[PDB]
C-alpha cells in the first residue's frame, strides 16, 4: 500500500561535514558482516586488501582471506582447484547465479551490500531503522511465512528475517554487543563499502575551505583594486556655451 | 616595521618580474609543507580512525 | 604590436584582450566563461573517466565502480564530471535567463545558436547518465528514448532505429558512449560560433540601453572577473562534489540495471524535470512530446513577441512580475516533476503547464505593450 | 590547489588493482628435461626457465669480462653453478628471448633483433644488459621457487 | 534471549515509547485495535496508527540513543 | 569587429581618474556599502518576492493534501 514511514536521524559519527568514520566500528562492523550478514549478501565490490590501512594491518588481512577458499586459475589440464585466498580477491559469493537467491531464500532475492548505503535513502539511517526496529503485525495484516513484518520496510512484507537477534556474536576488544551495537557498526563498516573515500573527500573539503576561505577574499581585493579606477572616477560635462 | 616590511619586500623582491616570480616559487614550496600539513594536523581534532592510534593497540 | 598583428594572436586580442566591453556588465554575465569554463572542466574530467570505462553492459557499472575505488583519485574525477553537469545546467539556466531579462535576445543569431547549444548539452547530458547503467540510467534511457514512438506513421521504426534492438540493450550503451564522445568537441565548435556572431555587437547591459559611450578593454575589467567568477564556480562545485556527491543525484542510481524491475520512482535528472512535468500534464501520447519539445522550442519565438519599446526589463516593473513568475512557474515544474502523478501533483502541474505557455505567448507581450502605454509610447 | 589538481590526475593513471604480485610460483627442475626454456607468469611478466646440459654450461663457463657492458659471468650470476633462472623482457624492449635462433648460448631477443646466449646475455647489441635473474632461489635440490 | 543482556535500545525505548505524544499514538492504536477485533467482514486496517506511534516513538529515540551506545 | 577609435562620436565629456596604488579597493565598505544593499532590496523586493511565496505557499499546502489524501476514516 502507497502508505509509509520514513527513518529517523541517528546521530552516527560521520555524519556533519569534516567527520572520520568510525574505523573501530567498521571493524566490528566487519566483523557482523563476515559472520552473520555475509551468508546471504554478496560484497562483491570489495576485496580484502580494501580492509588494509583502514582497519586491519597487512598481516591480519592476509590471515582472515587466506581462512577459506575460491575457485582460483586453471589446473594443467581443465578443471579449477582450490587455495587459501590471497589478499587480491573479492568477498564470496553465497549464490551462483540470481535464482539461488530465490531457491534458498522463499522466492526473494537478498540485494547486493556492496552500496546498499548509497542505493536507499536514509542510507545507514535505514540500515539501522530497518535492523533493530522489528514488529508485531498489526491487526487485519495477513504475514503468510515467508514475508515478515517490518515497519520502514516499504510494503511491510519483507523476507528477510531479525539476523541481529540480540547475537551471534564475535569481538576483538570484547564490545557488549547486543542488537544496537551489532546494527550501528555494520551500518558503520557499510557506509565505508559503499563510499571508501569518505575520510579523504572531508579532508580535501577542510583543506578546500580553508584556501577558497583565503584565495576568495584575496581575488576579490585583485578585482577592486583594478577597477577602482572606474569605481571612483568623475564625470564633468562641459559644453560649448 | 620602521620604514616598512612591505617597501622592503618591494624594493628587495618584487620591483623585478624575476625576484617576484622566484619568491612565488619559493614560498609555494613552504606554504604547501606548512599547510598541507597544517591542515592535516588542524584535522587531528578527531582522535577517532587516527590509524595512528589505532596502531598502538593491533 | 605583436598581440595586434600575429594571426592567432589576433584572435585572442579581438575576443579577451581589447575587445570594448560595456563598464556596466553585471554578475549575470559571468555564467558565459562560466559555461565555457564548465564546458572544458568537464571534458577534461571526461576523458579521464574514458581511460577506465568500459561501455559494455557485463562491465559497465562495474567500471566505474572500479574508478571509484581502485583508480588513484578516480572518485574525485567521477563526482567533478557528475556535479559539473549540474553546475553546467545551473549555469545554462542562469544564461538563459539573464538574456531573457534583459533582451539580450535581440541578437537573433548569437539567440538561436544558444538554443541549438542548449538542444545540443541536453541531448549531452541525457547520454551520459545511462553510461553507468544503473536502474535511473536505463529506466530513464527507455522513458525518455520511448517519446519519440508517438511521431505518426515514422515513430515505431525510430526508436527502434535509435535503440538499436527492441529495447535498451547493448547496441544502446555503447551507441550511447560514442555520442557522448563527440557531442561535446561537436558544442565547442558551436559555442565558436556563438561567440562569433556575439563580437559582431559586442555584449548588451543591464540598461538595455546602448554602451558605445562608455565601453573599457576586456582585459584588467573583465579577465579579472572573471577569474574570481570561475573561483566561485569552483567553490559551488566543489562544496558539492568533496561534501555531498550524491545531493543532487540523489541516493538511488546505485544497483545495476534490471530490464524487469520498473521502480516507482522514475524521473529524468532534475534539469528535465520542468520538462518532464509539462509532458505528463498532458492525457495524450502525441500532444506530450509535442508540448514537450514546444517547451523548449519556444526560445526561439522570443524575439518574435518582444512587443516593448525597450530592450531590457530594468526600467519595466510589469514585466519584472510577470518574469519572476516565469522562474516561480519554473519551480514548480521541477518540483511537481519530481513527484508522483497523483491527486493533488496532477491539477497543478496541470496549472502550471498552462501558465508557462500563457506568460510567454501572452502575458509578457501584453505587458509590454501595457507598459509602452503608460509611458504614452 | 594547480599542483594538486593536476598532480592527482597525473597521478591517476598508475595504479589501481595491479599491485597483486603473488606469483613466487611452484617450479620443479628435474621435472623439466635437461635445458627446455619454461616460462611462467611472475607478476605477469614471462619467467623464461631453461635448464643447463653440461656441454651448453661450458659456452657459458666462456664470457669476457675484460670486453663487456655490465660485467659478469654465467657462473657470477647463478648460485647453483648450472641452474641459471632467466626471464623474458629484453633490457631494450619488449621481445621476449626466444627459445634458440640466436647467436651465442642459443637465446635470441627478436623486436627488431638482438643475439643473447644462454645466461641471457647480450652479446651482440641492441639491449644494454643480460636479462633479469629472479634472485634465481630454490627450495632443494631439484625443487625450485623464484625469489 | 531469556534474560541476560541489557539491550539499551529496549531500555531508552521504555521512558521513549511512554511519552505523551507516544501516550496518545498509542491510545489510537488501541482504540482502533479494539475495533478491528470487534468484526468480522471489515477492513479498517490499523496499519496507519501504528507507523504514528513509531515515528514519534522513533524521533525520541535517535534523539536519546547513541549516547550510551559504545 | 568593433575596435576602439571607431565605436562612436562624443563631445565635452571630461574623465578624471586616479591611479589604483593610490586609492582603497574597499573605502566605506561597511558604512557606505550595506546602506545600498538595502536600498537595492528595497527597490527589487515587491516585484522578486511574491511570485515565489505564491510558490512557496503552493508548495506546502501541495504536500500537506497529498500526504493527509492517503488516510481515511469511514467508508
Ligand atoms: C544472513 C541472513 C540474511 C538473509 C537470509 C537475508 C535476506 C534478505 C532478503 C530476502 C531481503 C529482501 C527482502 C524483500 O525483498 O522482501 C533482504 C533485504 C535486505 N537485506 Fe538481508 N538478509 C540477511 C541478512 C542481512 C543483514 C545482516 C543485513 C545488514 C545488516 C542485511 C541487509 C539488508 C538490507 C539493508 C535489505 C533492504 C532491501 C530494501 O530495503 O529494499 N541482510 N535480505
Ligand atoms: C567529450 C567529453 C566527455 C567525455 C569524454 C565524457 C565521458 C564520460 C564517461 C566515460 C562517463 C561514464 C562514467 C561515469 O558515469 O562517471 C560519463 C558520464 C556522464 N557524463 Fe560525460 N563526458 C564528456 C562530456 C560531458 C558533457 C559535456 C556533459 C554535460 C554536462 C556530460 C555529462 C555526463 C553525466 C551527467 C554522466 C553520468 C554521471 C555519473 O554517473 O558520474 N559529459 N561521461
Ligand atoms: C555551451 C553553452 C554556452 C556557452 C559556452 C555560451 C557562451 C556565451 C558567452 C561566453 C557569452 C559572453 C557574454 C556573457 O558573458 O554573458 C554569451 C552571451 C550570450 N549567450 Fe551564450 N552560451 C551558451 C549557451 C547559451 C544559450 C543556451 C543561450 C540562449 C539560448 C545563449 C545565448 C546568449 C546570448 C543572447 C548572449 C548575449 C548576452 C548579452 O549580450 O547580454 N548562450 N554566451
Ligand atoms: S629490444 Fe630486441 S631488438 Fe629491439
Amino acid at each position: 500500500s502507497d502508505l509509509e514511514l520514513h527513518p529517523p536521524s541517528y546521530p552516527w559519527s560521520h555524519r556533519g561535514l569534516l567527520s572520520s568514520l568510525d574505523h573501530t566500528s567498521i571493524r566490528r562492523g566487519f566483523q557482523v558482516y563476515k559472520q552473520v550478514c555475509s551468508s546471504c549478501h554478496s560484497m562483491d565490490y570489495v576485496a580484502y586488501r580494501h580492509l588494509v590501512g583502514v582497519c586491519y594491518t597487512e598481516d591480519e588481512a592476509k590471515a582472515l582471506a587466506e581462512e577459506v577458499e575460491v575457485q582460483d586459475g586453471p589446473n594443467e589440464d581443465g578443471e579449477m582447484f582450490m587455495r587459501p585466498g590471497k589478499l587480491s580477491d573479492y568477498f564470496p559469493k553465497p549464490y551462483p547465479n540470481p535464482e539461488a537467491a530465490r531457491a534458498a531464500n522463499n522466492g526473494a532475492l537478498p540485494p547486493d551490500l556492496s552500496y546498499i548505503v548509497r542505493a536507499r535513502h536514509g542510507g545507514e539511517d535505514y540500515v539501522f531503522s530497518l535492523l533493530t526496529g522489528y514488529c508485531e503485525p498489526p491487526t487485519g495484516v495477513s504475514l503468510r511465512e515467508g514475508l515478515y513484518f517490518n515497519p520502514y520496510f516499504p510494503g511491510q512484507a519483507i523476507g528477510m528475517a531479525p539476523p541481529i537477534y540480540n547475537e551471534v556474536l564475535e569481538f576483538d576488544d570484547g564490545t557488549p554487543a547486543t542488537m544496537s551495537q551489532v546494527a550501528k557498526d555494520v551500518c558503520t563498516f557499510l557506509r565505508w563499502a559503499a563510499e571508501p573515500e569518505h575520510d579523504h573527500r572531508k579532508r580535501m573539503g577542510l583543506k578546500m575551505l580553508l584556501m577558497m576561505g583565503l584565495l576568495l577574499p584575496l581575488v576579490y581585493a585583485m578585482k577592486r583594486h583594478k577597477w577602482s579606477v572606474l569605481k571612483s572616477r568623475k564625470l564633468a560635462y562641459r559644453p560649448p556655451k | 616595521v620602521a620604514p616598512t616590511l612591505t617597501a622592503r619586500l618591494y624594493s628587495l623582491l618584487f620591483r623585478r618580474t624575476s625576484t617576484f616570480a622566484l619568491t612565488i616559487v619559493v614560498g609555494a614550496l613552504f606554504f604547501e609543507r606548512a599547510f598541507d600539513q597544517g591542515a592535516d594536523a588542524i584535522y587531528e581534532h578527531i582522535n577517532e580512525g587516527k590509524l595512528w592510534k589505532h596502531i598502538k593497540h593491533k | 604590436n605583436i598581440r595586434k598583428s600575429h594571426p592567432l594572436m589576433k584572435i585572442v586580442n579581438n575576443a579577451f584582450i581589447d575587445l570594448p566591453a560595456p563598464s556596466n556588465i553585471s554578475s549575470w554575465w559571468n555564467f558565459g566563461s562560466l559555461l565555457g569554463i564548465c564546458l572544458i572542466l568537464q571534458i577534461l574530467t571526461g576523458l579521464f573517466l574514458a581511460m577506465h570505462y568500459t561501455s559494455d553492459t557485463t562491465t559497465a557499472f562495474s567500471s566505474v565502480t572500479h574508478i571509484c575505488r581502485d583508480v588513484n583519485y578516480g572518485w574525485i574525477i567521477r563526482y567533478m564530471h557528475a556535479n559539473g553537469a549540474s553546475m553546467f545546467f545551473i549555469c545554462l539556466y542562469m544564461h538563459v535567463g539573464r538574456g531573457l531579462y534583459y533582451g539580450s535576445y535581440t541578437f537573433l543569431e548569437t539567440w538561436n545558436i544558444g538554443v541549438i547549444l542548449l538542444l545540443t548539452v541536453m541531448a549531452t547530458a541525457f547520454m551520459g547518465y545511462v553510461l553507468p547503467w544503473g536502474q535511473m540510467s536505463f529506466w530513464g534511457a527507455t522513458v525518455i528514448t520511448n517519446l519519440l514512438s508517438a511521431i505518426p506513421y515514422i515513430g515505431t521504426n525510430l526508436v527502434e532505429w535509435i535503440w538499436g534492438g527492441f529495447s535498451v540493450d547493448k547496441a544502446t550503451l555503447t551507441r550511447f558512449f560514442a555520442f557522448h564522445f563527440i557531442l561535446p568537441f561537436i558544442i565547442m565548435a558551436i559555442a565558436m560560433v556563438h561567440l562569433l556572431f556575439l563580437h559582431e555587437t559586442g555584449s548588451n547591459n543591464p540598461t538595455g540601453i546602448s554602451s558605445d559611450v562608455d565601453k573599457i578593454p576586456f582585459h584588467p575589467y573583465y579577465t579579472i572577473k572573471d577569474i574570481l567568477g570561475a573561483l566561485l564556480l569552483i567553490l559551488a562545485l566543489m562544496l558539492l562534489v568533496l561534501f555531498a556527491p550524491d545531493l543532487l543525484g540523489d541516493p538511488d542510481n546505485y544497483t545495476p540495471a534490471n530490464p524487469l524491475n520498473t521502480p516507482p520512482h522514475i524521473k529524468p535528472e532534475w534539469y528535465f524535470l520542468f520538462a518532464y512535468a509539462i509532458l505528463r500534464s498532458i492525457p495524450n501520447k502525441l500532444g506530450g512530446v509535442l508540448a514537450l519539445a514546444f517547451s523548449i522550442l519556444i526560445l526561439a519565438l522570443i524575439p518574435l513577441l518582444h512587443t516593448s519599446k525597450q530592450r531590457s526589463m530594468m526600467f519595466r516593473p510589469l514585466s519584472q512580475c510577470l518574469f519572476w513568475a516565469l522562474v516561480a512557474d519554473l519551480l514548480t515544474l521541477t518540483w511537481i516533476g519530481g513527484q508522483p502523478v497523483e491527486h493533488p501533483y496532477i491539477t497543478i502541474g496541470q496549472l502550471a503547464s498552462v501558465l508557462y505557455f500563457l506568460l510567454i505567448l501572452v502575458l509578457m507581450p501584453t505587458a509590454g505593450t501595457i507598459e509602452n502605454k503608460l509611458l504614452k509610447w | 590547489a594547480a599542483k594538486n589538481v593536476v598532480s592527482q590526475f597525473v597521478s591517476s593513471m598508475s595504479a589501481s588493482a595491479d599491485v597483486l604480485a603473488m606469483s613466487k610460483i611452484e617450479i620443479k627442475l628435474s621435472d623439466i628435461p635437461e635445458g627446455k626454456n619454461m616460462a611462467f607468469k611472475w607478476r605477469g611478466k614471462p619467467l623464461f626457465v631453461r635448464h643447463r646440459t653440461k656441454k651448453e654450461i661450458d659456452q657459458e663457463a666462456a664470457v669476457e669480462v675484460s670486453q663487456l657492458r655490465d660485467p659478469q659471468h654465467d657462473l657470477e650470476r647463478v648460485k647453483k653453478p648450472e641452474w641459471v633462472i632467466l626471464i623474458g623482457v629484453c633490457t631494450h624492449l619488449g621481445c621476449v628471448p626466444i627459445a634458440n635462433a640466436g647467436d651465442f648460448g642459443g637465446y635470441y631477443c627478436p623486436c627488431h633483433g638482438s643475439h643473447y646466449d644462454a645466461s641471457g646475455r647480450i652479446r651482440k647489441g641492441p639491449a644494454p644488459l643480460n636479462l633479469e635473474v629472479p634472485s634465481y632461489e630454490f627450495t632443494s635440490d631439484d625443487m625450485v621457487i623464484v625469489g | 534471549e531469556e534474560e541476560e543482556l541489557v539491550d539499551p535500545l529496549t531500555t531508552v525505548r521504555e521512558q521513549c515509547e511512554q511519552l505523551e505524544k507516544c501516550v496518545k499514538a498509542r491510545e489510537r492504536l488501541e482504540l482502533c485495535d479494539e475495533r478491528v477485533s470487534s468484526r468480522s467482514q471489515t477492513e479498517e486496517d490499523c496499519t496507519e496508527e501504528l507507523l504514528d506511534f513509531l515515528h514519534a516513538r522513533d524521533h525520541c529515540v535517535a534523539h536519546k540513543l547513541f549516547n550510551s551506545l559504545k | 569587429g568593433r575596435q576602439f577609435g571607431h565605436l562612436t562620436r562624443v563631445r565635452h565629456v571630461i574623465t578624471y581618474s586616479l591611479s589604483p596604488f593610490e586609492q582603497r579597493a574597499f573605502p566605506h565598505y561597511f558604512s557606505k556599502g550595506i546602506p545600498n544593499v538595502l536600498r537595492r532590496t528595497r527597490a527589487c523586493i515587491l516585484r522578486v518576492a511574491p511570485p515565489f511565496v505564491a510558490f512557496y505557499l503552493v508548495y506546502t499546502w501541495g504536500t500537506q493534501e497529498f500526504e493527509k489524501s492517503k488516510r481515511k476514516n469511514p467508508a
